[PDB]
RNA sequence: CACGGACCAAGGAGUCUAACGUCUAUGCGAGUGUUUGGGUGUAAAACCCAUACGCGUAAUGAAAGUGAACGUAGGUUGGGGCCUCGCAAGAGGUGCACAAUCGACCGAUCCUGAUGUCUUCGGAUGGAUUUGAGUAAGAGCAUAGCUGUUGGGACCCGAAAG
RNA sequence: GUCGAAUUUGGGUAUAGGGGCGAAAGACUAAUCGAACCAUCUAGUAGCUGGUUCCUGCCGAAGUUUCCCUCAGGAUAGCAGAAGCUCGUAUCAGUUUUAUGAGGUAAAGCGAAUGAUUAGAGGUUCCGGGGUCGAAAUGACCUUGACCUAUUCUCAAACUUUAAAUAUGUAAGAAGUCCUUGUUACUUAAUUGAACGUGGACAUUUGAAUGAAGAGCUUUUAGUGGGCCAUUUUUGGUAAGCAGAACUGGCGAUGCGGGAUGAACCGAACGUAGAGUUAAGGUGCCGGAAUACACGCUCAUCAGACACCACAAAAGGUGUUAG
RNA sequence: GUGAUUUCUGCCCAGUGCUCUGAAUGUCAAAGUGAAGAAAUUCAACCAAGCGCGGGUAAACGGCGGGAGUUAUGACU
RNA sequence: GAAGACAUUGUCAGGUGGGGAGUUUGGCUGGGGCGGCACAUCUGUUAAACGAUAACGCAGAUGUCCUAAGGGGGGCUCAUGGAGAACAGAAAUCUCCAGUAGAACAAAAGGGUAAAAGCCCCCUUGAUUUUGAUUUUCAGUGUGAAUACAAACCAUGAAAGUGUGGCCUAUCGAUCCUUUAGUCCCUCGGAAUUUGAGGCUAGAGGUGCCAGAAAAGUUACCACAGGGAUAACUGGCUUGUG
RNA sequence: GGUUGCGGCCAUAUCUACCAGAAAGCACCGUUUCCCGUCCGAUCAACUGUAGUUAAGCUGGUAAGAGCCUGACCGAGUAGUGUAGUGGGUGACCAUACGCGAAACUCAGGUGCUGCAAUCU
């Protein structure tokens, strides 16, 4: 698959609000984040007794990987997000949705 | 409520291929001396039999020729049984990827490992590195999973330069090849010096068909667990091999 | 399971007359809808934008809100034991007007003309309508003809 | 299992009764342009008569 | 032809508290609650009392904080009742609560930025089909009671187990 | 069955519970052993069986929606009381009518459109899932469809000019109409439109019928959440008191008169007494009531005699009667 | 593990088990060593037994077909 | 005497580890299981003209594919039949005539589409952003989808307008926790700075038993508190001539 | 009344064959520097009313043609169907009473009306 990385549409740059440069990325390796409270605390339990016990999803009926689709804008990055196609498989790059993918006739 | 004995095969592949495989090579066994009707269901068909001695015959016969789990019933009505069989779900050309306890268990092959022989003992294939494993039917219903790969995402390729490397067992495997995109022949600049095993079955400038990873459809789970920086991003199955005269 | 489809179980009614397939005439967008309008509901398959649910064929409603090329419609809906206001979209060419507010207008402008034209002459009149009541006593003369027989007929030769 | 029998009787046990079509609806559900012209024009009425008696 | 019932006498099963929801009664009232405590005593009673403290007299966010009027605390429609007219019929004047609706104001989010500035800080004004359990001449506190809910063994009797 | 041995037994001693013990049976371990007894936690736990003690008056259910590792169980909605609250004839209606909608269901559509079926006959890359494979691609595969090759007919729930009654919506007004002109940042070329306005004209015949035992509003909580039967129309099953669907009625909760008696059938729904008249049903006796009146039919050597219901086919009879 | 008492007691290391006087550079925890960061830390390498490869094992679990091949062929590949 | 800075000894860590300790084995269902998904869905029929309406009934399909198969505008008219035209073949190549749709409109089916919603063209990213209401399966909760408005921006077209993803009916997801993006947004509370962490509308990572536990057998050695057993009446079936 | 332009109603307005339409009006007509498109001025683009035009389209009549549309004391109270019975028949069903009410075929009539502006010895 593809998805353009960076276009002329609209974002907030505080001076256009118009069609310019826009970005966007990928998911990004989960990090060690030692200090991170989800792990944090699931290290401690863990580490107590009992070996395993918070809930695993074992099984196989969840496979999904994550993507990462921003409004990104490389005048400032703060909190922020794009919506698009629901991300059972995605990736970054394409430079405007290219990728040899135009439908040749 | 006179079947007497009811055989069930089942799976859970849109494209069934070792079903007709099957059914070719019962037909050309003859092996329906006995059976008294066959009925047909949109996710597999199922055979009816009246003598219980051959039924458990033509049940243990499957077995022995293909890889199946089996399990019986008792139905009162008076009595009947009845047979579930299960088939492993992979196909003959079905990309797997397995968890790192069946992987050190079968010697340590890569994840990213194909198939190529569908028999009793379920064999593999690793297109990175020549080598052979194989897993048992017992193992797998002991461990089920979904099939990593399907038949629906495959990709023409044309290979233009074919570089041996020395290292084969019955067909040349191992070479160089330099496979490009059928779609983009007409424009492009991107081009794959791949290692594979359809070397003595490959020339230059053909028409094969294979899988692609780079960026495909993918959406596995344990696939994560195998580093990106080990997977192979365009793999080979086989040629189209047109006739001519 | 019962498949509860959006257009489920109207292949019948989502479809135009005879003989009078293709688009749509002109006259149903250039009339006038303001509040107060009664109006009707009623699909037409050209149209697949802005058309409403299945529930809705030969349904009355009020005109309260009119925008570019779509107006909206208030109903009354029975569910359970209450009644229920909905208010629906609809676009122009799936809305018919009633004729009975026009009749209505009518009838009344004749009757403020009438009882202006009754106190204008000086005397009472009455307004109500009233359904039709039974014969009045008549005679009726044969001069030019005469009463005949007429009697059951056998079924013999017949049966 | 799956009927709706007596739903009639359940419905008509204790009567039902219109939406009480209270007049003046709220002008949720027209256009925002009309609305601020609605407020406008009835301010404007209201320093009008407020002028006129007193 | 499902269950229990030979007879008679005696015993016997929606109970009390912690927390409260609705309604009712009572006292006080923008305050309300004496009893943890002290003094006093006919002595487990009743009598008298301070500072605090609970509740409420303001909502809000994630908080740092802000903080509830352009007008006789608003306009639109009815409204019991009250007043004027007239013996009667009726009309007019005012119209609480109450019911819908349009506002106004305060908070959160998104816009726009003037004298100044310690030069990038300060955030007046004006907006936004947004959002709130808000204000718009406050109503709650305290006790008791019926009913009801949650944990208590919890209407009564009952195991195969650890 | 052996009885001089792997015999029996005394007394003492050892092994005490997830342990002991076992020439092995899941046997024994104080009448309890496929985990002993004892006491504590302990009033263990129950979505489960079993009970749940005074009277009368008033009102009066539901076995249905959504969800839940849910089908014997719970919350939401529905009914019911209570507490009431605001007004008290203003506002409405399980109804008809006037006018106005939509529907495609009955039936005969086939010379106004489409058309099978079960029955199996070939065709030269006018072609197809593939097989095991394959040092190749001038490489073998078995079978339906590839191909109708030259052809007949009917209707049907998946189709046709229209098209019924039952059933369903809206309107039948003063919260109106009309006249002049007031407002804006909406719109318009335009005080032109849109909405809401002040003043003025139209009150009992104010805009069909009829009815209204007062109308509207709020909090609330028990029970409820396994139905059945009847009438019509049916679905699958060969047919059924089988499995399952729509409206209304009834039993569940409901007695009373009648069908001798049947939860469901016909009347009729009930405070306590008197008098009268009747419903269905009956009038030889049991049994209250005309061995009434009148018309004609019937001889059975298993007659016959009240609907749902406790019986019935075709057909034969110089039996009989009327055509 | 069979169960005295005679003759024989065939074959097979695919797999699950068991074992090894073989090489290692695959899997690799703790601690330790290196780099960067001011640090908390991330990564790199080496990293034991076992796992893996190879060898042995069947009175250990276990198994002992069909075809071409010539109509039956203990000829027969 | 033998042995020695080796063992043993205490802690941590890896491996083996039913020898043992606790648990589990979904739901619907003409017994259960098997088979199936009627467990989330979609078209028709079942199904009796509002609507709603059962069955483990049938015909059936879904967990996709598309930067174009989307948006705008322009031009053209398809299947088939007939007539033909060196090589031309029953059909390849070109023209004319008839031709209301018998083709095509991604996928199953059914609606709708003829100077278009089809075939071919040129240009664009409206599959934009910020927050609501309404509608459908409904409790008037959410999930799923659609509606046309308002606030800015852009595309196409001369302009009126059209464009908020696929012509329409299905194509899919809460809490906790994790990963990177707007005003460089807020706090880390004795007072400061920097890493780091935790702070927010919307957005990925999923739960297919689809309003979402983390899950393999046997009991005839069984227990347990309960419910059901069972052939004597089909709507009168039942016996003699496929 | 004839047209022409722009429309509303959408076959009473469609197909096959003839017939007629005096300077008022419809279309050909010839040409390519300019703007424009394809293989070409075939459509489109533009250029002017002369030397010729009504053989076209269009406008109207007719066809003892097809079709379509309005009514029927046509097909019928027919088929159907709501309300009711302790109505009949062993049934499949049939009549009865209070209602409502069809349709293919046949016959009768026709082959458009209307809106604004401008032009016509």
């Amino acid at each position: 698959v593809n998805v353009p990385k960076t276009r002329k549409t609209y974002c907030k740059g505080k001076t256009c609000r118009k069609h310019t440069q826009h970005k966007v990325t990928q998911y990004k390796a989960g990090k060690a984040s030692l200090f991170a409270q989800g792990k944090r605390r699931y290290d401690r339990k863990q580490s107590g007794f009992g070996g395993q016990t918070k809930p695993v999803f074992h099984k196989k009926a969840k496979t999904t990987k994550k993507v990462v689709l921003r409004l990104e804008c490389v005048k400032c990055k703060t909190r922020a997000q794009l919506t698009l196609k629901r991300c059972k498989h995605f990736e970054l790059g394409g430079e405007k949705k290219q990728k040899g993918q135009a439908l040749q006739f | 409520n006179t079947w007497r004995a009811t055989v069930q095969i089942r799976q859970k592949v849109p494209h069934k291929r070792t079903f007709l495989f099957l059914e070719q090579l019962i037909l050309k066994h003859n092996a329906h001396v006995d059976t008294i009707s066959i009925s047909e269901a949109k996710d597999g068909l199922d055979f009816f039999y009246a003598q219980k001695n051959h039924a458990v015959k033509m049940i243990d016969f499957l077995n022995a020729v293909v890889p199946i789990k089996h399990k019986k019933s008792e139905e009162l009505i008076t009595y009947k049984f009845s047979y579930s069989v299960e088939i492993v779900p992979i196909c003959k050309d079905d990309l797997v990827v397995l968890p790192k306890k069946l992987a050190k268990s079968m010697g340590n092959i890569s994840q990213f490992v194909l198939c190529s022989k569908i028999s009793n003992t379920v064999q593999f294939m690793d297109p990175t590195t020549l080598q052979t494993a194989d897993l048992s039917p017992s193992v797998y219903w002991r461990a089920p999973f979904n099939a990593l790969a399907d038949v629906t995402q495959l990709v023409e390729f044309i290979v233009l330069d074919v570089d041996s490397t020395g290292i084969s067992r019955g067909n040349r495997v191992l070479a160089d090849i330099t496979v490009a995109r059928t779609s983009d022949l007409g424009v492009n600049d991107q081009v794959y010096y791949v290692r594979s095993h359809l070397g003595g079955i490959c020339h230059a400038g053909d028409s094969v068909m294979g899988y692609f990873i780079a960026n495909s459809n993918y959406n596995s789970d344990l696939f994560d667990g195998l580093n990106i920086d080990y997977v192979p991003d365009v793999v080979l199955v086989k040629k189209l091999y047109q006739r001519k005269s | 399971g019962k498949s509860h489809g959006y257009r489920s179980r109207t292949r019948y009614m989502f479809q135009r007359d005879f003989r009078k397939h293709g688009a749509v005439h002109l006259s149903t967008y250039l009339k006038v809808y303001k509040v107060g309008d009664i109006v009707d509901i009623k699909a037409n398959g050209s149209i697949q934008k802005g058309m409403p649910h299945k529930f809705y064929q030969g349904k009355t409603g009020v005109v309260y809100n009119v925008t570019k090329s779509s107006v909206g419609v208030i109903i009354n809906k029975m569910v359970g034991n209450r009644y229920l206001e909905k208010r629906l979209n609809l676009r122009v060419e799936h809305i018919k007007h009633s004729k009975c507010r026009q009749e209505f207008l009518e009838r009344v402008k004749a009757n403020a003309a009438k009882r202006a034209e009754a106190k204008a002459q000086g005397v009472a009149v009455q307004l109500k309508r009233q359904p039709a009541q039974p014969r009045e006593s008549r005679i009726v003369s044969t001069e030019g003809n005469v009463p005949q027989t007429l009697a059951p007929v056998p079924y013999e030769t017949f049966i | 299992n799956h009927t709706a029998h007596n739903q009639t009787r359940k419905a008509h046990r204790n009567g039902i009764k219109k939406p009480k079509t209270y007049k003046y609806p709220s002008l949720k559900g027209v256009d925002p342009k009309f609305r601020r012209n609605h407020k406008h024009a009835l301010h404007g009425t209201a320093k009008a008569l407020a002028a006129a008696k007193k």
